[PDB]
């Protein structure tokens, strides 16, 4: 997969995030390396940073022996006997070779992943082994995270990326594989995986792995990229709204009872009906009202796990009824 | 019967072509077969699909399976022993027999399965009654094992799955066939069983009377050329399962009678018809869809009818007694009309 | 290197501020000597933990470490804690001492309700050579026998007067330099808690020591909180009233996503800010504030969080119309 | 020191306020000995342990000490537990007279496991002849299906008010202090049939304030004084009440759980407004209670929740 | 004693013809211990006119309190057996089963040698039969019970009765077909009714008619709950301790409560109150008889329809709110609430006067029936999952429909010589004959088959069982 083969590797391939990174450079000629707490939405860059900074300052070789990575897996008994332990092992003697390039801190690196969903007992826990004997626990939520932990440990937010800075590494990417894209495909791949990023990553590969079997060396045209992540095509959604715009529950219950039949199976159809009502230019105000209010209590309705059928006709025929 | 005549490979399958020319070159890359997730509605031969690309990657041994049972221990001390129907290449796990140890046996099952030991499958049936904290788990389990395990996830309408997920697979629909493919197959089945077709008209009727159910669709040709002698003739009086027959005739009821009187008897046909096993939300679908078709109604009657279904369709999937929310239902239905 | 959290923690009573109304009575009770158990409960980073701390040193003194038992939240909670450890601490006597002993427990209203009747059992068994000391931040998940048993004590949050004071104290001890709004902006979002104003203000010390003599601006501390600025909120609230539906959603937009602010805070914000304006029609204020409830509750669920953001900006407009 | 719930616990069944049918059978119980295995239910604080307890006494009279085996919550109760102590219990030798048994009083059987209450079937089916179990329990709901179908449920009612006042005159005549009838209203309304909390409520005002008055009351109880919650809830202009809830209630402190409760509680006693609209804002309180008891208790869903009060009662 | 006894002790059956309801049960079981002799001395291979020769245990399972372990003692000591028992307050784990039970399966009694071996009664008085009770209650401190008891089905060498309360729980699965098992339902009301008359005539007490069926239908069937209930004893009683639902339900309904002069007289509290005597039943009654109550309290153009639909969509919200209780009883404080919107709110909105008599509540009824429903059919699909590949609600959706026409149709035209086909089809499947009962079971609509089903010759049945007992093939692992 091209996410791994291409992952920042190093500190400076990042270019989405960059107020992060030179707060840690700076911090870097001191051995006060503290511990740390990152967060953020998923897909930033996170992990890359992570181990970008332990490959520069620790070295291949060492890489398995003192930087430990552990996740969310199910306990307490592995706090108490392994993660203090791997937290109190005599750490290894860094060869010669090691110390002719790299300056090693007198300190582990333990990386728990997934601090968010832990339980406070672990926690308290773990305050404790990390104070006596560092760390860069990693979360996207720092309300469940308790206190102690993030009082010694100081905050990175990692930002989620903006359009603007997205393209030219994805760009870089289309001239790293040799893949053929069309026009305006690449700022399409951003908006549908729009925030995360190697979801896009995964999408450009995804399609170029498909198009490359049809053995047309075609440009990759923008309706594969959105039939691959499962949004509705612009066509459907023109026909839904022509069909609403002026027709009786008659052909609407029909036309819906096709869609949901045979057409595409997903409910993301709302949310591009929310874009294209809220974005559009040619209804009045007191129209939007009722659209966005509609559309937030369809939204609602669905998120409770029910039918989509009956949630998706309801919230047509209202849109139809005004 | 329907089992009978049911494809084992990919040059079997007769239906949506796109969909087998895809699969077929899936199939052609065993080193690198990337995680799935199928979705679409029920009766479009997906389980089909995946058992086809298994037995084209794989040998043709595939098919032959059986059920074993693997124990775990959970938070508490009751031990459980579930069972799972496997293959020697794959196995399929099915999450509704179990409601809350989702999250602990999946992990567990997974990370035991990895290391047994070039991969194994697992089929995730209805991989939409999972909830976040067993979509969070499988999310793991892909994360860590990636040389030993691809998951095939078969679902319908993938909205309940967390977006993780979908980025760490690939995504693909299976639409519900038309009525000209179903005819087609269903025409090999009446040939293949030397059935005496009067007309070719009554096909086309049962596909469109089946509404793109395909396996719907050749359980009531087969429960019809049972009654008939084997000679469907054009005098077919489309039989409907056992229980859309009483939800028309509820229907019927409530639209011909308007009172408590009545509400007693739809009270006592609900309470029939939930006690020998069908689920709350199907009998609300069918009940709404089947009083949108009425021809006595206008507009605005039907406009509030889906409005308070879209409602109570809410309240029964966040309740735990069903007939509660159908009676209100069917009361408020009453009142409209 | 210690936390500010525990390096400022109050070693004795008069080091307790705000809490006036508590103090006289505690100390009403420890030199009448008829300290019964007690329950206090507030809001979090108020000083129950360090008020007790405090009146049991100053009870026992040196002692303090032998009949005081400082309990926790669950730490492998089965009912064989609340029936061994508490019980034989309260049974058994002590030896070279005179008096009853103590025991304190940490956030004791996550308990279940078996837990809470063994709890209140124990404490009707020894009510006589023991006295017990629990704390809580809700009154209402406890059981009310076992709250009834012992006396209630309310933890009002701290009022300007209380925190001010312990800024300057902060300030004496400390060498930085801070604006006089910078207070002004750290006590309208601590909302009376101490424990979050020590956490934050070492957090930006940590920030801008370059010379160890910056000026802490208002900036950089809502940076490290990330809480709305006042400025930003008053300008998408203008957007929403005055301009159209384009321009407002793509500030709306900009504000939420170029800062890294969530739906929570900006409907808290907006609607403390609606609280005050001089309104002509209640209507408006009726439609107002049931939407918001309503799409507050929607979002503790987790939606789709542009559909929420557009059905905001939706009712706003349409609450202000009449 | 001593808690004036402990120290005038009814001794005698006679005593026993409240409940006056099912006190009647206990006291036939008592008189006949013929007493089966019995499930006690009800709210808390209401005296179900103390009906149990003054009825093994009465059973057997000086034998208390010996033909009685009481497990609460403090005590381990396990499979183990009910497979070996119980059982030899149960098995004891005792000469007692012929209409007396021997009695295990087993105090919130809803938490004992179902694993061990399984367990507990034959042994308490097979020595009927030697051995009556008492359960006293909060939830009927918990205990499984056997145990229910062998002994007898008993459901104990919430307490009335004019019980409650007759307890509460007989304590304060017992203990000669001085009283208000406001400040006994606002005990009957702070305890809701809690005759523990009551009394506790109580002692705690005679031995804070002395004299029993209901400033004193709703100042210990630490609760919303319900003339300002039927204030802000009897408000005419929406304004007024909001800035009510903002400036009396929401600044200093209160818990939005109290206020919400309050409100239920001060609704329910509003007897100049009518009953329709009095059950529509109990609905929409209770509407409030569940959206702030699922993680937001924001002052929106207060502010809103008198803004449907409101639309309400106008 | 005499009068120190309890009443369901005092009072419990003594011979075969004194318990009430499924006899047919019981004369199968009664049937199968006496052949259990010449079965053994063939091999348990020959199923002799029953399908029962084959099976090496019973399996006992049903309802609480319907006889199950008294019948199981008096068909052991009539036949002149000795009886082995073990319960559930016994350390049934595998190892103590290996060492106690294991050892005494085979062997003779000493006390039944000691006591009768002079007089030519019965030969199977040294015999053993092993009453494995509250096989369903083994918690987890009982490991490897469920595994090593169903090796004890087979291997045995005496009879060995098994009892549970539900038999299609999933960790009985290990007693898929090495056991006989009979079922056990709620007697009818004729025979619990015969049954209290004669108990309280001797006695020497009456009671009205009306009282015994409102009891019947109060306990749902079990008759130690009754016995148990009715030794508390006449007005009074029903009124206040034992019927005291159905007096909730009387006063909640009624329309002067309501009015002005009446809810001055009986505020809401007293209401409330009335609500929390007794918060298990209140909500489940009044949602069974809201709707049968001829009004009072209608506003000025209100009808009657639109109040009852009012009142269900208030009854919703308070279903709602009970789960939202019941999903964590720490939330406690919920009660009043649940008062309000479940119990007082319907009945305000439609009170008035009963139209004919209050009805004890049938959703536990169809709620148990339900239960049992879909552990059918979860245990016929984990028997059909290897040949349909389909979900276990679509299977009752789909197929079932036409697994009629398969299965029983035939039997109505062609009489009985269509049997070798209908057991290769149902050989397909991995399908058995309790299966097949199963599936016609389900069948609720036009096509109900509890008719028909019985309307067929006994010769039929009888032909179709002997022959299935024949050929099998269930292997498929
Ligand atoms: N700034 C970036 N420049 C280039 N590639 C990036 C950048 N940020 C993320 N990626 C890619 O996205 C992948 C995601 O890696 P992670 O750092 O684990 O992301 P994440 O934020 O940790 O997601 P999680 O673990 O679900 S919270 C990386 O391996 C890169 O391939
Ligand atoms: N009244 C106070 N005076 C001075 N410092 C205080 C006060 N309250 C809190 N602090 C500071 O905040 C820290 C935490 O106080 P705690 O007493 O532990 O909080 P709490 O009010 O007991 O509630 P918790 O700990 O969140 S459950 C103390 O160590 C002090 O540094
Ligand atoms: N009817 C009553 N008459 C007089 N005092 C009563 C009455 N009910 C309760 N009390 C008092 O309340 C105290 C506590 O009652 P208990 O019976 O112990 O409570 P409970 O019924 O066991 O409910 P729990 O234990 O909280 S679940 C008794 O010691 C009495 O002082
Ligand atoms: N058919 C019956 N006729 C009369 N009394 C009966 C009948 N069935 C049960 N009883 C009474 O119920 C008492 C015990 O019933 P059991 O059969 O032992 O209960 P059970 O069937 O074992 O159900 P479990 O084990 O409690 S789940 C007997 O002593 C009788 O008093
Ligand atoms: N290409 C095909 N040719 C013939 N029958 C098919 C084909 N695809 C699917 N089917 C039918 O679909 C049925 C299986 O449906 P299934 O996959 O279980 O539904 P779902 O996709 O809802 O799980 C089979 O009985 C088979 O007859
Ligand atoms: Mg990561
Ligand atoms: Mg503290
Ligand atoms: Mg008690
Ligand atoms: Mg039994």
């Amino acid at each position: 997969p091209w996410v791994e083969k291409y992952r920042p590797k190093n500190l400076d391939e990042v270019t989405a995030q960059d107020h992060a990174v030179t707060v840690l450079k700076k911090t870097l000629k001191s051995a006060n390396l503290p511990h740390m707490l990152f967060y953020g939405p998923p897909g930033t860059g996170k992990t890359s940073t992570i181990l970008a900074l332990t490959k520069e300052l620790y070295g291949p070789d060492l890489m398995k022996s003192r930087i430990l990575e552990l996740n969310a897996s199910d306990g307490i008994s592995i706090v108490r006997e392994k993660v203090k332990n791997f937290a109190r092992l005599t750490v290894s003697k860094p060869s010669k070779h090691d110390l002719e390039n790299y300056p090693c801190p007198p300190y582990k690196i333990i990386i728990l992943d997934e601090a968010d969903s832990m339980t406070a007992d672990a926690q308290s826990a773990l305050r404790r082994t990390m104070e006596t004997y560092r760390f860069c626990l990693i979360c996207n939520y720092v309300t469940r995270i308790i206190d102690p932990l993030a009082s010694r440990c100081s905050k990175f937010r990692f930002k989620a990326l903006d359009a603007s800075n997205a393209i030219d590494r994805l760009r870089f990417i289309s001239e790293q594989e040799n893949v053929k894209c069309d026009d305006g495909v690449l700022e399409r791949i951003l908006d549908i995986s729009a925030g995360d990023l190697r979801r896009g990553i995964t999408l450009l590969q995804s399609a170029s792995k498909g198009a490359q079997y049809l053995g047309d060396g075609k440009n990759i045209t923008s309706t594969q990229v959105e039939e691959l992540a499962g949004v509705v095509p612009h066509d459907i959604l023109i026909e839904i709204v022509e069909k609403v715009k002026s027709g009786d529950f008659d052909e609407i219950k029909k036309y819906v009872n096709t869609f949901m039949k045979s057409g595409w199976s997903a409910a993301s159809v709302v949310n591009q009906l929310h874009e294209y009502y809220i974005t559009n230019d040619n209804f009045d105000t007191n129209f939007k009202n009722q659209i966005s209010w509609l559309l937030f209590t369809t939204d609602s309705r669905l998120n409770n796990g029910t039918n989509e059928h009956i949630q998706l006709l309801n919230l047509l025929v209202k849109i139809s009824q005004l | 019967w329907v089992d009978k005549y049911r494809p084992k490979s990919l040059n079997a399958l007769s239906h949506n072509e796109e969909l087998t020319n895809f699969l077929k070159s899936l199939s052609d890359q065993p080193r690198d077969l990337p995680h799935l997730l199928l979705y679409g509605p029920n009766g479009t031969g997906k389980k089909t699909r995946c058992m086809a690309l298994l037995e084209s990657i794989f040998g043709p041994g595939v098919y032959r399976l059986k059920i074993d049972v693997r124990q775990f221990v959970t938070a508490s001390n009751r031990k459980l022993e579930l069972n799972v129907v496997s293959s020697p290449y794959h196995l399929e796990i099915t999450p509704s027999d179990m409601g809350n140890n989702d999250r602990i046996v999946i992990q567990e099952l997974l990370k035991e399965v990895a290391q047994m030991e070039r991969y194994k499958c697992v089929i995730i049936n209805e991989a939409n009654s999972l909830t976040k904290d067993a979509q969070a788990a499988l999310r793991r389990t892909m994360e860590k094992y990636s040389k030993n395990i691809r998951l095939i996830m078969v679902c319908d309408s993938m909205s309940p799955i967390i977006a993780p997920i979908k980025s760490r697979c690939l995504l693909i629909r299976c639409p519900a066939p038309s009525d000209s493919e179903i005819s087609t197959i269903l025409s090999d089945v009446v040939t293949n069983e030397r059935i005496q077709l009067e007309t070719k008209d009554i096909l086309k009727r049962i596909a469109q009377a089946s509404n793109g159910n395909l396996r719907v669709s050749l359980l009531m040709l087969e429960s019809m050329a049972l009654n008939n002698e084997l000679a469907l003739k054009s005098s077919s009086p489309i039989i409907k399962p056992d229980w859309i027959i009483v939800i028309h005739k509820l229907t019927r009821k409530i639209v011909k009678e308007r009172s408590v009187n009545s509400l007693i008897e739809c009270r006592a046909v609900l309470y029939d018809l939930l006690a020998h096993c069908i689920p709350a939300n199907i009998i609300l679908k069918e009940l709404t869809f089947s009083l949108l078709d009425v021809e006595t109604l206008n507009t605005t009657n039907k406009s509030s009818i889906i409005e308070y279904s879209s409602v109570f369709d809410e309240r029964l999937s966040l309740g735990n007694k069903a007939i509660f929310h159908l009676e209100g239902f069917i009361a408020k239905v009453m009142c409209c009309l | 290197n210690l936390p500010w959290v525990e390096k400022y923690r109050p070693e004795t009573l008069d080091e307790v501020y705000g809490q006036n109304e508590v103090i006289t009575t505690v100390r009403k009770f420890v030199d009448e000597g008829k300290l019964p158990h007690l329950l206090f409960y507030g809001p979090p980073g108020t000083g129950k933990t360090s008020t007790i701390v405090a009146l049991a040193r100053e009870i026992y003194g040196k002692n303090y470490s032998n009949m005081v038992l400082e309990l926790n939240a669950s730490d492998d909670r089965g009912i064989d804690v609340v029936r061994n450890q508490i019980k034989d601490f309260a049974s058994t006597r002590q030896i070279f001492s005179k008096g009853f002993k103590l025991i304190i427990l940490d956030e004791a209203d996550a308990m279940t309700n078996a837990a809470q009747n063994a709890l209140r059992r124990v404490i009707e068994r020894y009510t006589k050579n023991t006295r017990f000391c629990v704390l809580a931040n809700y009154a209402h998940k406890l059981t009310p026998a076992l709250l009834s048993r012992c006396t209630r004590f309310r933890f009002q949050p701290l009022p300007q007067e209380a925190i001010e004071r312990r800024i300057a104290n902060v300030l004496v001890h400390e060498k930085l330099k801070l604006s006089p709004n910078a207070e002004k902006a750290l006590i309208e979002l601590s909302n009376g808690d101490m424990r979050r104003v020590l956490n934050v203000l070492q957090s930006c010390k940590a920030t801008l020591d370059n010379p160890d003599e910056d000026e802490i601006s208002d900036d950089v501390i809502y940076e490290c909180c990330g809480a709305p600025r006042p400025s930003d909120l008053k300008a998408v609230l203008k957007s929403i009233l005055e301009d159209d539906w384009g321009t407002a959603h793509y500030t709306l937009n900009k504000v939420r996503s170029a800062k890294g602010l969530a739906l929570i805070d900006l409907i808290e914000g907006i609607v403390k800010i609606l609280e005050d304006y001089e309104l002509q029609n209640e209507e408006t204020r009726v439609h107002l504030l049931t939407k918001l409830a309503d799409i507050e509750y929607s979002i503790s669920k987790g939606g789709n969080d542009q559909i929420q953001g557009s059905a905001v900006i939706g009712a706003i407009k349409a609450s202000f119309e009449n | 020191q001593l808690p004036w719930v402990e120290k005038y616990r009814p001794q005698v069944l006679s005593d026993i306020v409240g409940n006056k049918e099912t006190i009647d059978r206990l006291q036939q119980i008592a008189k006949d000995g013929n007493m089966p295995h019995m499930i006690i239910s009800g709210m808390p604080g209401i005296g179900k342990t103390t009906s149990v307890h003054c009825l093994a006494h009465e059973l057997l009279g000086r034998s208390y000490a010996d033909g009685v085996l009481e497990l609460n919550a403090s005590d381990d109760r396990g499979i183990d537990v009910v497979r070996n102590q119980i059982k030899h219990f149960a098995q004891k030798k005792l000469h007692l007279p012929p209409g007396k048994h021997k009695i295990v009083i087993l105090d919130e059987a809803d938490s004992m496991t179902a694993g061990a209450q399984q367990a507990l079937r034959r042994t308490m089916e097979l020595y009927s002849n030697s051995t009556r179990f008492a359960f006293a329990c909060n939830q009927s709901n918990k205990i499984i299906e056997p145990l229910q179908s062998r002994c007898a449920i008993l459901r104990y009612s919430k307490l009335s008010d004019e019980d409650v006042l007759k307890r509460l005159l007989q304590i304060i005549k017992l203990e000669d202090v001085k009283y208000t009838n406001d400040g006994l209203e606002a005990i009957i309304f702070t305890a809701e049939g809690d005759m523990r909390q009551a009394i506790n409520n109580l002692q705690s005002t005679v031995a804070g304030h002395g004299l029993v008055n209901a400033d004193n009351v709703f100042k210990i109880v630490d609760s919303p004084h319900p003339l300002i919650v039927k204030k802000m809830l009897l408000a005419s202009n929406l304004e007024d009440s909001i800035q009510i809830l903002r400036t009396d209630l929401w600044k200093k402190g209160y818990s939005s759980i109290d206020i919400v409760t309050t409100s239920f509680r001060v609704t329910k006693n509003l007897a100049q407004v009518k009953e329709s609209v009095r059950l529509e804002m109990i609905k929409e309180i209770g509407l409030t209670h569940m959206r702030i008891l699922e993680g937001v208790g924001t002052y929106l869903q207060l502010a809103s929740m008198l803004a449907k009060i409101h639309k309400l009662n106008n | 004693r005499e009068e120190d006894k309890l009443w369901t002790v005092k009072y419990a059956p003594t011979n075969l013809q004194q318990v009430c309801g499924n006899k047919g049960s019981v004369m199968k079981l009664k049937n199968w211990l006496a052949n259990w002799e010449n079965s053994k001395k063939n091999s348990f291979k020959h199923a002799g006119k029953d399908g029962s020769g084959v099976f090496r245990a019973a399996m006992l399972y049903g309802p609480p309190g319907i006889g199950k372990t008294t019948a199981a003692h008096l068909v052991a000591q009539e036949l002149g057996y000795d009886i082995l028992e073990q319960n559930a307050s016994d350390v049934r784990s595998k190892t103590l089963l290996n060492a106690g039970v294991k050892n005494a399966l085979d062997n003779m009694s000493v006390v039944g040698y000691f006591k009768h071996n002079e007089e030519a009664q019965n030969l199977n008085g040294k015999h053993f039969v092993i009453i494995m009770d509250e096989v369903d209650g083994m918690s987890g401190g009982d490991r490897g019970g469920v595994g090593q008891l169903a090796q004890f089905c087979r291997k045995t060498s005496t009879p060995l009765i098994l009892i549970c309360n539900e038999r299609n729980l999933p960790k009985m699965r290990p007693f898929d077909r090495v056991c006989l098992d009979i079922q056990f339902r709620r007697p009818d009301a004729n025979s619990i009714k015969s049954r209290l008359m004669t108990i309280a005539i001797r006695e020497k007490f009456k009671l009205d008619p009306n009282v015994i069926d409102r009891l019947i239908q109060t306990t749902r069937g079990d008759i130690r709950q009754v016995i148990n209930l009715l030794s508390t004893i006449s007005k009074a009683w029903e009124k206040n301790i034992a019927l005291k639902p159905f007096d909730i339900a009387h006063k909640m309904l009624d329309g002067q409560i309501y009015s002005d002069i009446g809810s001055r007289n009986f505020t809401l509290n007293d209401k409330i109150a009335l609500y929390f005597d007794d918060f298990d039943f209140t909500p489940l009654m009044i949602q069974e008889n809201y709707l049968s109550t001829r009004p009072s309290v209608l506003k000025p153009g209100q009808s009657h329809l639109e109040a009852v639909a009012e009142a269900a969509n208030c009854i919703s919200l308070g279903d709602i709110v009970e789960k939202k209780i019941r999903s964590s009883e720490q939330l406690w404080s919920l009660l009043p609430l649940h008062a309000v919107l479940s119990s007082v709110y319907p009945a305000s909105k439609v009170a008035g006067h009963m139209a004919g008599r209050i009805n004890f509540t049938a959703w536990l009824g169809q709620n148990s029936k339900s239960a049992k429903y879909y552990r059918l059919l979860q245990e016929i699909h984990y028997h059909t999952r290897l040949g349909t590949s389909t979900d276990k609600i679509g299977l009752r959706l789909d197929y079932l429909p036409t697994f009629r026409k398969r299965l029983l149709d035939p039997f109505l035209k062609q009489g009985a010589d269509a049997i070798s086909s209908v057991i290769e089809v149902m050989d397909d499947y991995y399908l058995t004959k309790e299966d097949w009962d199963s599936i016609m079971e389900f069948f609720v609509g036009p096509d109900v088959t509890t008719a028909i089903i019985k309307k067929i010759p006994a010769t039929v049945k009888s032909g179709f069982t002997r022959k299935y007992n024949s050929m099998t093939h269930p292997v498929a692992i």
